[PDB]
RNA sequence: GUGUCUAACACAAGGAAGUUUAAGGCAACAACAGGUCUGUGAUGUCCUUAGAUGAACUAGGCUGCACGCGUGCUACACUGAUAUAUAUAACGAGUAAAAUAUGCUUGCAUACUUUUCCUCCGCCGAAAGGCGUAGGUAAUCUUUAUCAAUAUAUAUCGUGAUGGGGAUAGAUUAUUGCAAUUAUUAAUCUUGAACGAGGAAUGCCUAGUAAGCAUGAUUCAUCAGAUUGUGCUAACUACGUC
């Protein structure tokens, strides 16, 4: 809903709501942690 | 006469002169009223 | 040689009769095949004036292709086709080598 | 921060920099992407982080299309007939060529002008 | 050298070659592994792990398949790998091991030894389905 | 505008026109509207400035503005603006 | 999934080894690095169906689509025009219409296609009608293929 | 050797009402690989009760409008909702997706009077419960449907208040009871 | 097992199939003042038959729009859209005029050659489409041992009438036709409405069905949101009762 900042486990949902960023900021911050319905698991 | 080798009035049925439904499938021009009389003679068999 | 009927049955009886003449002359045949079957097919509503009820027929006129094929001279084959036939098959010959 | 106003009255920041100018006019899209190409602007990112340059190119290629690569056919807006060149509207461009249009079918009288004036269907109400 | 078996889901139809060879197995153009869907794959890959790939690898399969879509065309494939290893095992194997072979598949599903039986019901008028009406008004 | 557009080859007007105009005067003219445009085109210019051309025997709404057409009352009835160019006649519809 | 335990032995050499997708990203990504291709001008603005209106969002396209091109050149070397049509349509939209199919824009096809002939790797054949590869095409194909399947084994 | 998505064995299950067992595909014959096998259930009453109780959960999941027949995405939306249970709590999955049907099944309906329901019935209304929940959590919302179910199912299996089972298993039980 | 233990039913096993294997075609007796004389050179009577209610030609009209009801389509979104990618099918259907040439002043007069239906292929065209030509009387060539779309995969939205949605409207260049205007039909850009899952009511359906997704044929000079076929994706729920 309001979630959208730029800057200040695994499942995009639930890191969009616990840090309060988009699903598609939360599959960035998913391929940071790295370094369609694809797993993470 | 107006041009009518294209539309609605360049075709008739060949048994009785219909200006309206006909079957130009297989190029015979026959309308279904006519039709359902003649094709068993013609030569068609029924199933479904 | 090719067959063309819209009759079933002469088609099928000419069949036999054109192998057992081939025979006969002892000609040098391939066994008779059937070629896919082509219908005329017409979807026809039963009311005549199109009132009430839409109900449909599909009508058929099925028509028959069969060949069988020959490696002999031209003149066997075709006096022995020619003397053989019924009216309502139409018959077709077609050249092979010597 | 995380916004930024967007020139012909616009102010947007979540939304990314192809969806805020098409919010604005190019709306069908394919006007914005080209634009959005020629501009040099990220398409993937969001028009908060747009900088005066981009926004100062985006109108600069609103305003004059032609002088850049988009295609004639491409381009909205085409002949209409009269000899001052007529190729590409958008905004209050759009708008004023749109009452011209309206006021030159009224003028004429034409079947359309008639059932834009009264305020209905080109092609008739069909029975509703 | 080489024996031929198989499969029929409506209107597709497999065909599998069995042949002496060292454990290779195609689709067509394909190998095995490039079915996509990884739940068809699995099915199909399914009577080989129940046999076991050791028992497997003395012959070379290529696989012939023409007719309907991608599930209909995988169980038609599974019914042709069935009888692919039923046709090597009676032909080239031994008839009671065959047999005994063929209970172990059977008691897992009939499906791949005896193919599907659904057919299509033809269309009717005075609706899009083969029994079903458009709508009814008063 | 007008001048350069009352100058221009018939070949240079299609070429301005859209194409539908483009391809009506492409396909043919025919006897009609040909028949019709030389009678308009004689009674404009043997006329003083006041009244207009009449109907046609045919009642034609099948013809198209063209730059010569201009202040002459076409066949029921309309009088053509000069700024109408290939925008057809609009008339003989009918209202609540 | 990326890696597989088969149960069966793989070809290790050709085309069907390798993932169609996995092959055509790779291979377009390595026509890029080559430099084998340009757009030219007009296939800048393209959309590969009518009813898409958008460009292609994937941004390195026109390789993928040169490398889909010739993967089905492999597959068949009878293609013309009229089967890339095809092969590349799709549904097109129809507003307050259900959807019905339409083909794929074939100025970009003909471009990519005469484009390949002039640069070696296809062939037309005017007896026996349509553009196959060259066996230049094929090896490199093939070489593509090989490296590809030594890359997903080590 | 045989595992469900090759990772979850299932021979094993514990008793509930004694009358789930029976249906439950905990058997080696019944369980399976993957679910997708697509049988002929038409016969007669009992042929259906056969079935698999992963292939009839996936089909139950897939009808709701625009999904209708989709059923890869609705197996991989099982076993991503399986993988959730399994990271969220140490017990097997199929497990908890017994106890949730279990739990979801009503054991008491009505007419205008109330009445006992079959073993059978109990069955497909759970699993219907389960799906309804999940597809009604999913409909408008940010959660994934995946996340819904393994949220639906756990819950139920726990007898939660937010279960949307529990809370329709509730309500045609307190329906019966008021009618009695 | 149950059954006069007959006729036969029920369950299991066998089996490709067990309900008559599944679906059609098929269509008594006797009616209805049901519909059609807007199909007939089937037809009575009555009307009409030369400023014709016949044949034919030119427009306009059948669709206009305060408004009421049928039947479909498209929608109302993240189990989805958007962009790329993988996979794949069955039924089909395919013969009197144009072009080129000559004499005369676009037009008039004459000849002659073939165009004619499906389109491969090759160039040109964003796109529609254009031009050049090939093969086909057809299991052969179009084209169908491969012509489809939902499926499904990776990406992009991150859920907000929103990038869902395409009403409504403007400028185009094309295609068919004598004529396209009351958007014929086609594409390009732009314009970006309602619709937040539907009251009282009511439809269809028991196994490849129901539903979803396509697509051939019919009318056709020109066109599917229609009908009729055909395939694929493949459910639920009783398996009975008045």
């Amino acid at each position: 809903k309001l979630n959208h900042a730029v800057f200040i486990v695994i499942t995009p949902s639930a890191i969009a709501e616990k840090y309060k960023v988009n699903l598609s900021v939360a599959r960035a911050v998913i391929n940071h942690l790295a370094d369609s319905q694809k797993l993470y698991t | 006469v107006h041009p009518k080798k294209y539309g609605q009035g360049s075709r008739q049925c060949r048994v009785c002169s219909n200006k309206h439904a006909i079957i130009r499938k297989y190029n015979i021009n026959i309308c279904r009223q006519c039709f359902r009389e003649r094709a068993d003679i013609i030569g068609f068999k029924k199933y479904r | 040689i090719a067959l063309t009927s819209k009759n079933l049955r002469a088609i099928e009886k000419v069949c036999s009769d054109i192998m057992k003449g081939a025979k006969e002359k002892n000609l040098n045949v391939s066994g008779p095949v059937r070629l896919p079957v082509k219908t005329l097919r017409i979807t026809t509503r039963k009311s005549p004036c199109g009132e009430g009820t839409n109900t449909w027929d599909r009508f058929e006129l099925r028509i028959y292709k069969r060949l069988i094929d020959l490696y002999s001279q031209c003149e066997v084959v075709t006096q022995m086709t020619s003397i053989n036939i019924d009216p309502v098959v139409e018959v077709e010959v077609i050249i092979t080598d010597s | 921060q995380h916004i930024l106003r967007i020139l012909n009255t616009n102010v947007d920041g979540k939304e990314k920099v192809i969806i805020a100018l098409t919010a604005i006019k190019g709306i069908g899209k394919r006007m914005a992407t080209v634009i959005c190409k020629q501009a040099n602007v990220d398409p993937t990112k969001r028009a908060g982080e747009l900088t005066t340059e981009e926004i100062d190119n985006i109108v600069h290629i609103m305003s004059t299309p032609t002088q850049f690569k988009i295609p004639d056919w491409f381009l909205n807006r085409r002949k209409d007939l009269k000899e001052g060149k007529n190729i590409h509207v958008i905004a209050n461009q759009l708008d004023s060529y749109l009452r011209e249009d309206l006021e030159r079918m009224k003028k004429i009288r034409l079947h359309r002008g008639l059932r834009h004036h009264w305020g209905l269907r080109v092609r008739g109400q069909h029975t509703k | 050298k080489r024996v031929q078996t198989f499969g029929k889901k409506k209107t597709a139809v497999a065909v599998a070659t069995v042949t002496n060879g060292k454990g290779l197995i195609k689709l067509n153009g394909k190998n095995l592994d490039l079915v996509e869907p990884y739940i068809l794959k699995t099915k199909v890959y399914e009577p080989l792990w129940l046999i076991g790939s050791g028992k497997l690898k003395n012959l070379d399969i290529r696989i012939r398949v023409k007719g309907g879509g991608q599930t209909s065309q995988i169980y038609a494939i599974r019914q042709a790998i069935g009888k692919g290893i039923i046709s090597y095992y009676q032909k080239y194997v031994d008839e009671s091991t065959k047999k005994e072979l063929k209970d172990v598949l059977l008691r897992y599903d009939r499906s791949l030894l005896v193919g599907d039986t659904r057919r299509c019901e033809p269309k009717k008028f005075g609706g899009k389905g083969a029994r079903a009406r458009y709508q009814k008004s008063y | 505008d007008l001048d350069k557009l009352l100058d221009l080859s018939q070949d240079e007007l299609i070429k301005l026109f859209k194409a539908r105009q483009r391809r009506k005067f492409q396909r043919g003219i025919s006897k009609k509207a040909k028949s019709l445009l030389k009678k308009i085109r004689k009674s404009k210019k043997n006329c003083e400035p006041g009244e207009k051309p009449n109907p046609v025997p045919t009642h034609l709404r099948n013809m198209t503005i063209i730059p010569e057409m201009v202040g002459s009352i076409v066949a029921t009835n309309v009088e053509i603006k000069p700024e109408m160019i290939g925008y057809y006649l609009g008339e003989f519809s009918i209202t609540y | 999934r990326l890696l597989e335990p088969v149960p069966f032995v793989k070809t290790n050499n050709c085309i069907k080894d390798v993932d169609a997708d996995l092959f055509i990203r790779s291979y377009a990504t390595h026509l890029k690095l080559h430099n084998k291709i340009t757009y030219p001008k007009w296939c800048t603005f393209v959309k590969t169906g009518k009813g898409r209106k958008l460009a292609p969002l994937n941004e390195d396209w026109y390789f993928i689509r040169a490398s889909s091109i010739l993967r089905r050149l492999y597959l068949h070397p009878d293609i013309g025009v009229g089967f890339l049509r095809r092969q590349f349509s799709s549904k097109q939209r129809r507003g307050v219409a259900p959807n019905h199919t339409s083909l794929a824009s074939g100025k970009i096809l003909r471009s990519i296609l005469q484009q390949l002939e002039n640069l070696g790797y296809v062939e037309q054949n005017p007896k026996k009608k349509g553009r196959r590869l060259t066996t230049k095409g094929e090896n490199a194909i093939n070489n593509f293929a090989r490296y590809i399947n030594k890359k997903v084994y080590n | 050797d045989i595992k469900l998505f090759k990772k979850w064995s299932y021979e094993e299950i514990n008793i509930a009402d004694l009358s789930l067992v029976d249906c439950i595909a905990v058997s080696q014959k019944a369980c399976v690989y993957t679910p997708h096998t697509a049988g002929r259930y038409q016969k007669k009453r009992f042929r259906k009760a056969l079935c698999p109780i992963v292939e009839r959960l996936v089909n139950s999941m897939m009808m709701h409008g625009r999904n209708n027949g989709k059923k890869l995405k609705a197996i991989r939306i099982v076993a991503y909702a399986f993988e959730i249970i399994h990271l969220m709590t140490g017990e097997n999955p199929l497990q908890v997706f017994v106890n949730a049907v279990q739990k979801g099944g009503p054991r008491e309906d009505s007419t205008r009077q109330a009445v006992d329901v079959s073993p059978l019935r109990r069955v497909n209304q759970a699993i219907y419960l389960i799906c309804t929940g999940a597809r009604n959590a999913a409909f408008r919302n940010i959660k994934s449907i995946s996340e819904c179910l393994a949220e639906e199912i756990i819950n139920c299996a726990n007898e939660s208040s937010s279960s949307y089972a529990i809370k329709k298993k509730d309500e045609i039980e307190r329906v019966a009871k008021a009618n009695r």
